[PDB]
């Protein structure tokens, strides 16, 4: 007997006793949540590093068997995950100080403060206020007043940190067989596996420019129309030639543009689509709300929910000193315990945040058939992807009228349409040239091909032609602006946001071809279709069992990543586009600047 | 005739606690008439299977012994005991043969056997060195040797105790709730038959 069957030994011992202590900690954990106390606080620490306590050991057996001999693919992949030195490779003085480290950025992150100078003793934080000035107020000078306090109070004391923490976090990643922590990163997106499927580290970086060149026409146009309505809004403070300035966005860091919708609506004289005042007038409470969520699900071929599900989830409004921390999320404590979590109230936003939780646990659903260390998804931009396909495909008029919200006589017209599919493209392609600059800095930054002294320079300057965002007031080497932004202070990894888009349309675009549909993609449903539900089941229950390259055979007709999708999608608004701004021309200067 | 001496299938299915699946309780049943009519005209059963005889027929015929052989195991687990199937019940804690007569009744007792901190009364075999043969039932808690080393008594490397327990908990979903299993068997050797149901009249 070889070490192959000593292996599946060791993993059915491992996966039945780990089964019980992670179902006791994700039960530890929702009792907090649900219930804000002291007494269940330290209940969960006790449960945590418990479940840690176990995961070590098993870490440290998975050593004497020489993963290089095992022939069963399934076995390889299932023992790879339990091989991770992670941090217990570094020294332990050093371990200490990196978690100390991270620690403290977090504190200061989450602490931060701005007094207006007239009244140094009532200042702001990042919570409702300063956030809130920001996103919503029409005023030049306390837009770079508040963008440059906190540049300059958060933004100055990180530096020191952020040093020592990419030196240390580098020589960790030298300790675990890495060149940078760049590949660290990269190695999800990683397989060698199947023949013909097999994909890199390294490709993914000449992938994604690769598929960023095909955007930039349909981006120049927004940034132009942008510009031009803002233009028509501040007076002489944007240039026609030079491009818009950072704290004009609506955004602290510019990540979105959805707070500019108001200043740049196309025509506005047709009504927006809203139904919430018809949900108030039929009486819908959250059970009628979560109810519709799953008649969909159901229509479409997936299986109803287990029951249960309606006695232990959280559904509605703690109400009194039974106070819930109640962010939107769906919680699988294994064991076949699905829940949700939510303060829902009588809004079309509320229905399209229950559609995508309904889609999560869905997809949680699907693959509880599989090995404990292999229920997730097959890489991390999949299941967020998935769970939005059912909000973009919950929302159109047609699946709105079928249920009997909108009345049955309503006729759409170009306008409407036009203007729904603005503030859409507002949202989703607006954010990709900033989620590819920062992480093309990161990787960078990482490598070391920018030195010490070129951090501050080489943002800025590369912002320019990549995003198309000019200085307000000058940064020497004094600040760390990517600092002040949560995945870069918390250590998140933020690729999978570029991803994420691109799989949700290519899968969208597939199941709307398979699902016998004609006309425009952005007016397609999946509503009635059992085949598509087919469709997507059967990529659904592999779970992390195959490479995601073969996870993208199933639902597309193509491995790679491609973004033709996308721009079949936004056809008819770049076709307003493209005769719309006639007289302006497309492109940014990079030298004009509000300061000289 | 008068319909007399029950055969006690209330002991049997009411009993109090149950047995663990490695060592599964076998009771003996001859000398009395039995009804059978009385056990599947009854909807607390969420699984009947009769495989070598149909229920309906099953109050003409009889035979020289019945034998019951009750257990707890888990809700996904029940369709492991059959002829022919394959899985860690049907190999190390109990086994039917291909030419099985008889019947298989498996029911829910969630609201029993759960406890809030959780049940870890109930244990199974893991490891065995070979198949079980049917109707064999090992209780022997010998230490397991996987690799090549013999050990001593106290778990190594390669060596795992044989014995698990269940988690069973107030919330699981049916797939995880556990259930109660009582399996009957008639066999007909050469003694006069004296087990079968009423005269009607
Ligand atoms: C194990 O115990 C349960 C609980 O007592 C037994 O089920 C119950 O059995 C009794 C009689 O055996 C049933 O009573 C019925 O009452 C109606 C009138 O309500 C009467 O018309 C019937 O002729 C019968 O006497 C009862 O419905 C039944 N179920 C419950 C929930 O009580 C069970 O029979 C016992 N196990 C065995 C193997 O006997
Ligand atoms: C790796 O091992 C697993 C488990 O032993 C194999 O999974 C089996 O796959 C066959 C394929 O038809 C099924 O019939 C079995 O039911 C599966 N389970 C078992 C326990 O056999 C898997 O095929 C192996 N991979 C290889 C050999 O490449
Ligand atoms: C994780 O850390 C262990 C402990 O050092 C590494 O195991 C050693 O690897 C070196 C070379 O790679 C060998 O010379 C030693 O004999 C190994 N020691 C033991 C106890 O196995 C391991 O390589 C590291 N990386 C993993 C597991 O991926
Ligand atoms: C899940 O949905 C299915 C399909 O609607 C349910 O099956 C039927 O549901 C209707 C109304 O919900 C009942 O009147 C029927 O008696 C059900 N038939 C069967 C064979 O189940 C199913 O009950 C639903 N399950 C849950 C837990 O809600
Ligand atoms: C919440 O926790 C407190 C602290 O023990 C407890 O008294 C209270 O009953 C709990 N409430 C619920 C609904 O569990
Ligand atoms: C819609 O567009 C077509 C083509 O330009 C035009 O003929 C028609 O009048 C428009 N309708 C509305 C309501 O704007
Ligand atoms: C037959 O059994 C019934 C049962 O109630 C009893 O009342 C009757 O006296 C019995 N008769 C004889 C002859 O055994």
């Amino acid at each position: 007997s070889t070490i192959e069957e000593q292996a599946k030994t060791f993993l059915d011992k491992f996966n039945h006793e780990a089964e019980d202590l992670f179902y006791q900690s994700s039960l530890a954990s929702w009792n907090y949540n649900t219930n804000i106390t002291e007494e269940n606080v330290q209940n969960m620490n006790n449960a945590g590093d418990k479940w840690s306590a176990f995961l070590k050991e098993q870490s440290t057996l998975a050593q004497m068997y020489p993963l290089q001999e095992i022939q069963n693919l399934t076995v390889k992949l299932q023992l790879q995950a339990l091989q991770q030195n992670g941090s217990s490779v570094l020294s332990e003085d050093k371990s200490k100080r990196l978690n100390t480290i991270l620690n403290t950025m977090s504190t200061i992150y989450s602490t931060g403060k701005v007094c207006n100078p007239d009244n140094p003793q009532e200042c702001l934080l990042l919570e409702p206020g300063l956030n809130e000035i920001m996103a919503n107020s029409l005023d030049y000078n306390e837009r770079l007043w508040a963008w440059e306090s906190w540049r300059s109070e958060v933004g100055k004391q990180l530096r020191p940190l952020y040093e020592e923490y990419v030196v240390l976090k580098n020589e960790m990643a030298r300790a675990n067989h890495y060149e940078d922590y760049g590949d660290y990163w990269r190695g999800d997106y990683e397989v060698n596996g199947v023949d013909g499927y097999d994909y890199s580290r390294g490709q993914l970086i000449e992938d994604v420019e690769h598929t960023f060149e095909e955007i930039k026409p349909l981006y120049e146009h927004l940034h132009a129309y942008v510009r031009a309505k803002l233009m028509n809004a501040y007076p002489s403070y944007i240039s026609p030639i030079g491009c818009l300035p950072a704290h004009l966005l609506g955004d602290m860091w510019g990540r979105f543009w959805t707070n500019l919708y108001s200043l740049t609506v196309p025509f506005g004289q047709k009504p927006n689509i809203d139904v919430t005042d018809a949900m108030v007038d039929q009486a819908w409470d959250a059970q009628r709300i979560f109810k519709e969520a799953e008649k969909f699900f159901v229509s479409v071929g997936l299986p109803n929910m287990t029951q249960g599900f309606w006695e232990n989830s959280m559904l509605t409004d703690p109400g009194n000193v039974q106070k819930a921390v109640c962010h939107p999320t769906a919680w699988d404590l294994g064991k076949g315990d699905f829940r949700i979590l939510m303060c829902t109230k009588v809004t079309m936003d509320d229905f399209l945040t229950a559609h995508h939780e309904m889609g999560h646990i869905q997809y949680d659903m699907a693959y509880a058939a599989q090995p404990f260390l292999l229920r997730n998804g097959a890489n991390e931009g999949f299941h967020e992807a998935v769970g939005e396909i059912m909000s973009l495909s919950a929302a159109t008029p047609k699946h709105l009228k079928s249920i009997g919200l909108l009345s049955p006589d309503f006729q759409e017209d170009n306008e409407t349409e036009i203007n729904f599919l603005l503030k859409q493209a507002l949202t989703i392609v607006g954010t990709l040239p900033f989620t590819y600059m920062l992480e093309k800095w990161r990787w960078m930054v990482f490598k070391g091909e920018i030195p010490k002294d070129q951090w501050m320079k080489k943002w800025w300057e590369m912002k320019r032609e990549i995003v198309g965002v000019v200085e307000p007031v000058p940064h020497d080497e004094t600040y760390c602006d990517p600092a002040s932004l949560f995945h870069v202070s918390n250590d998140y990894s933020f690729i999978r946001y570029y991803t994420r888009t691109l799989y949700q349309f290519q899968f969208q675009e597939a199941l709307c071809q398979a699902a016998k549909h004609e006309g425009p993609l952005h007016k397609c449903d999946i509503s009635n279709s059992t085949e598509a539900g087919q469709k997507l089941f059967n990529m659904l229950r592999l779970g992390k069992s195959e490479p995601w390259t073969l996870a993208l055979e199933n639902v597309v007709g193509a491995k790679n990543m491609n973004v033709r999708p996308l721009l079949n999608y936004f056809e008819p608004l770049f076709t307003w586009l493209k005769d719309q701004n006639k007289n302006s021309f497309v492109g940014w200067s990079t030298d004009w600047s509000p300061y000289a | 005739p008068n319909i007399t001496n029950l055969c006690p299938f209330g002991e049997v299915f009411n009993a109090t606690r149950f047995a663990s699946v490695y060592a599964w309780n076998r009771k003996r049943i001859s000398n009395c008439v039995a009804d059978y009519s009385v056990l599947y005209n009854s909807a607390s059963f969420s699984t009947f299977k009769c495989y070598g005889v149909s229920p309906t027929k099953l109050n003409d015929l009889c035979f020289t012994n019945v034998y019951a052989d009750s257990f707890v195991i888990r809700g996904d687990e029940v369709r492991q005991i059959a002829p022919g199937q394959t899985g860690k019940i049907a190999d190390y804690n109990y086994k039917l043969p291909d030419d099985f007569t008889g019947c298989v009744i498996a029911w829910n007792s969630n609201n029993l056997d759960s406890k809030v901190g959780g049940n870890y009364n109930y244990r199974y075999r893991l490891f065995r060195k070979s198949n079980l043969k049917p109707f064999e039932r090992d209780i022997s808690t010998e230490i397991y040797q996987a690799g090549s080393k013999p050990c001593n008594g106290v778990e190594g490397f390669n060596c795992y105790f044989p014995l698990q327990s269940y988690g069973f908990q107030p919330t699981n979903g049916v797939g995880y709730q556990p259930y109660r299993v009582v399996v009957l068997s008639f066999e007909l050797l050469h003694a006069p038959a004296t087990v079968c149901g009423p005269k009607k009249s």
